[PDB]
């Protein structure tokens, strides 16, 4: 068929298949769909920038979406969403391996924004240690209510989550509420073995 | 105490290290049934790894049921995608197929014993599988995983260039055989020990067409030689020569730059891995797999008693606010400090004093 | 290494021989015959013995040798797995390790 | 017979030709390819060994 | 095969498009070489 | 840092003043590896024993 007036559904289904997992797009949700339903402020987004650098992304005006990017808030997530949706584009147009060059300039567009990613998470340690662990950890109510870090896991970032900030948050959830932290390996072994001995370990006070 | 002990045996490094101890004790035990007599009933080893077995393939089945996408049809392929998971489905449907036939009368409980014995080698696997916590042992790990593909490379090349010197020796020296399946064997046998020490100096070049002397000084008439068998010694020396210095070193080439290549990568992609090990730590029940049916009965009740009748902070509005506009500082000096080292390159110094 | 080849030692030792008592020999067998793989010997004789078949002696007899006991087509299989992960695979990742390392040094 | 023999010897020689020209055969890959260059290329220190 | 045939009228935009191209290439060379820090260094000097 | 490096330039005894801001750099950074806190102070660590050197 010609396919006139695509469906931003059919958009939605299309960030279902290119960010992968289980990323629940608001598009795909059925509160949204009765809306779109109804109409064959209310239609109108709290967040333009979000959709319009979706927009840019997915019709690869790079530009746009830089200039999107600058606008707005949550620019890590919108950072790692369009990072993945560069990669995942990339990785479909190498696999039905069309003009290489627009799959060559895919992947250039996916480490740029990672980049973009991995400066701001940059200049977010040197400003301010907790103000960057919360951005790294609280909850995406416009993405799926997931976290900057699972899309990052998503994305294959693996420069992002080499970084100091994740790593120092990795650790901290490794020991968990235990911060005895003296030859961490022995020291379990001698608390799991021989079960009283976790008496002398000390523990994170809430 | 009791919730410094709850603390303590909540913490994803005390269950991780809970569970590879259980894992080693298993291994142990698997050996040890699988080296000693077993009856027609089960002994007590055996029956910890059976246990062992069924309560890892519940908890496997547990966290299908407790994925995170909702389509029950994503979830298989969600879990699907990872390649150890699989191969832990494999292997869980192996044993319980080797227990079938073990549980019967003879000849199936030697059919069992085969099964057992691929199954120690599959969990020896997985043992090395979970080494990889290891800032040292995962990137090898992960090494190992890249070189097998230029494994495969060798083995199809060295395939071709072996069976062909294999196809030679067999009809050279042997024109006398009927149609049988062994053709096969004598092909791939004799000439795929050669790469790795022994060259069968006995079995080569045999002095035929001649009275050979025996131990006791008789001169026993040798079978004559059949065809031109000097032919089979020559394609030998060729064939150990190109098969053993050429692909041999060949292939240490490739794992040097492929080494070049991973070594630059090196820890980044063990601290990648170390997310997924984190979250698959966490969301695991305290007690390891053999004692992983309480924690199943306890989850049971607290969601039918109490319910049916991790990194994910949870963020104010305030706080939302003070985030957004940290946010904002951060990428507006971030645009700053670019332009200000574009500013200050060399490059932007000569083209603005030339203008 | 030591995971590798007391792998395929623990499988050789349960599949050839089913009819041992417990005794502390069972480890040095797991140890012994898989070890001297690497460095040349393959011990030629002691691998896929014709088993179930009346082979000819010295002086022409045919003696009946014991039946194969188990599905004993198994271990020359794995055998050849073994000693090519073990020996090509490891042998010239440590000699890649070797190189990077004077490299530095 | 006996020239019958030599014909076999010729059939065995030929099987190793065959197989060779599979090699050969092979090139077609992005991987393998390459990887038959990489053998005619050190062919010519294959022989320098074979000299010394 | 690959021979393709082409009629006069065709050569003649493909000749058209190739003068272009050639053109164009080495006005962007002779802009990259004006363009570099040498120059500007030595223009600079002068 | 810097204070250490104007104290460094007055004074006397200057070379065995680097070497023991060195030791102690060095040291500094073998414990902050060995407590594993942050890692960037471990590497200006390092770098302060690399500097002072
Ligand atoms: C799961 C991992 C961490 C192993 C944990 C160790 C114990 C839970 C198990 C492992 C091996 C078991 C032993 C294996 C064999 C025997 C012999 C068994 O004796 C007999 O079978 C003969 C006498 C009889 O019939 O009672 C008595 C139990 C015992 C000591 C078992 C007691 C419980 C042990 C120590
Ligand atoms: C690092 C931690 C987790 C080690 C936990 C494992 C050990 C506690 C297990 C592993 C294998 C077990 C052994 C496996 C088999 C036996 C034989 C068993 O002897 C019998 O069953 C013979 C009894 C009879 O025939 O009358 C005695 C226990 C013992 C040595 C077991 C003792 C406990 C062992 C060492
Ligand atoms: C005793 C003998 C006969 C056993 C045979 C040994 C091989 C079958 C083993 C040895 C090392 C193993 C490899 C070690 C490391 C890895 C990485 C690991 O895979 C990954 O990390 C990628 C999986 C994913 O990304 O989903 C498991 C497969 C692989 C290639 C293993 C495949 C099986 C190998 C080649
Ligand atoms: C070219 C490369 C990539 C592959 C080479 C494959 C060969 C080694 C295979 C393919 C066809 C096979 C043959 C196909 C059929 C038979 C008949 C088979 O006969 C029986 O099993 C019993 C027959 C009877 O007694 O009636 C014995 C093996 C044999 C000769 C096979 C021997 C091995 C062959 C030559
Ligand atoms: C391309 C790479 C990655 C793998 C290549 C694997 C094949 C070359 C192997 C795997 C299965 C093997 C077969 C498995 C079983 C047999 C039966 C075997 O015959 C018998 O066991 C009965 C007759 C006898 O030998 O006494 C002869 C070799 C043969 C055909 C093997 C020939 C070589 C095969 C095809
Ligand atoms: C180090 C590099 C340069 C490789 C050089 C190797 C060859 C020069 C040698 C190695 C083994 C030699 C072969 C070893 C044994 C024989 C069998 C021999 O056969 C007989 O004498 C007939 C016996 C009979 O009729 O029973 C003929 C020479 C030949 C092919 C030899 C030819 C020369 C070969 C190939
Ligand atoms: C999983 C990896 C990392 C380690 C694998 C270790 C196994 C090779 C060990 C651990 C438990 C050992 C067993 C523990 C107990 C015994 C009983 C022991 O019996 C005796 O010494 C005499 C018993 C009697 O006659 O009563 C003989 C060795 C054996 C089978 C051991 C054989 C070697 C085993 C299987
Ligand atoms: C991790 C790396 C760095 C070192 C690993 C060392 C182990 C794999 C070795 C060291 C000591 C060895 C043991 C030393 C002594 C014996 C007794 C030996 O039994 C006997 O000597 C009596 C029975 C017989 O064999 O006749 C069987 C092997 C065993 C358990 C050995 C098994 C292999 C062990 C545990
Ligand atoms: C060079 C690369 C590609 C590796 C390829 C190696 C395999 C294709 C070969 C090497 C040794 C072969 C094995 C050597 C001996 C046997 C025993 C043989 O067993 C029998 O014939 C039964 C004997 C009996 O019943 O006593 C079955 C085939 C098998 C496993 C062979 C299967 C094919 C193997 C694994």
């Amino acid at each position: 068929p010609p396919d006139y007036r695509i469906s931003l559904i059919d958009i939605g289904l299309v960030i279902e298949y290119l960010m992968g997992g289980a990323y629940r797009c608001n598009y795909t949700r059925k509160r949204f769909r009765t809306l779109y339903h109804n109409l064959f402020e209310i239609n109108h987004f709290p967040f333009p920038f979000h959709e319009l650098m979706v927009w840019a992304v997915l019709m690869k005006r790079q530009k746009m979406a830089l200039f999107f990017w600058q606008h707005g808030e949550e620019a890590m997530a919108k950072a790692l969403v369009a990072c993945k949706l560069c990669k995942a584009m990339a990785h479909e147009a190498s696999e039905n391996d069309m003009v290489d060059d627009i799959s060559q300039e895919l992947n250039h567009n996916s480490r740029d924004f990672g980049q973009l990613a991995v400066e701001l998470l940059d200049q977010s340690y040197k400003q301010d240690e907790q103000l960057a662990m919360k951005l790294l950890t609280y909850e995406l109510k416009n993405w799926s209510n997931a976290t900057c870090l699972q899309l990052a896991v998503a994305a294959k970032h693996r420069d992002f989550i080499a970084h100091t900030c994740s790593q120092m948050l990795l650790t901290d959830m490794w020991m968990g509420r235990l911060r005895m932290r003296k030859n961490s390996g022995l020291k379990v072994i001698l608390g799991i073995l021989l079960p009283p001995s976790i008496l002398s370990l000390e523990f994170k006070n809430k | 105490l009791g919730r410094k002990i709850y603390e303590f045996y909540n913490a994803p490094i005390v269950k991780f290290w809970f569970y590879t101890l259980a894992y080693i004790g298993y291994l142990m035990l698997f050996n040890y049934i699988v080296l000693v007599k077993m009856e027609r009933w089960p002994s007590t080893q055996e029956w910890i790894v059976i246990s062992y077995i069924f309560t890892l393939g519940i908890e496997k089945m547990r966290e299908i049921l407790m994925s995170e996408p909702g389509k029950l049809l994503q979830k298989v392929k969600v879990w699907l995608q990872e390649y150890w998971n699989v191969t832990d489905l494999i292997a869980i449907l192996l044993f319980s197929v080797g227990m079938i036939l073990r549980l019967q009368d003879q000849p199936f409980r030697s059919d069992g014993r085969v099964i057992y014995c691929v199954n120690i080698i599959y969990w020896y696997i997985r043992l090395l599988d979970i080494f990889g916590v290891n800032k040292y042992l995962g990137p090898y790990v992960m090494m190992i995983g890249k070189m097998m593909i230029d494994m495969m490379y060798f083995v199809i090349i060295m395939l071709v260039v072996l069976m062909s010197f294999g196809v030679a020796r067999q009809a050279i020296l042997f024109p006398n055989e009927e149609p049988s399946w062994k053709l096969a064997k004598n092909i791939f046998y004799m000439p795929y020990w050669m790469i790795y020490g022994e060259v069968f100096a006995d079995q080569i070049d045999p002095p035929c067409g001649q009275n050979e002397t025996r131990e006791d000084g008789k001169i026993i008439q040798l079978p004559p030689c059949k065809t031109g068998a000097w032919i089979v010694p020559a394609i030998m020396a060729c064939y150990l020569l190109v098969a053993n210095i050429l692909l041999v070193n060949l292939l240490i080439a490739v794992f040097n730059n492929t080494f070049f290549e991973v070594k630059s990568i090196s820890n980044q992609v063990w601290k990648f891995q170390r997310y997924q090990l984190i979250m698959t730590f966490h969301e695991r029940p305290v007690l390891p797999p053999p004692l992983i049916i309480f924690s199943h009965m306890t989850m049971i009740f607290q969601h039918l008693c109490c319910r049916w009748r991790g990194l994910k902070l949870f963020i104010t509005d305030d706080e939302l606010k003070k985030v957004h506009d940290f946010e904002e500082q951060c990428i507006e000096e971030y645009f700053r400090e670019k332009d200000d080292r574009f500013n200050s390159s060399n490059d932007e110094r000569i083209r603005v004093t030339s203008e």
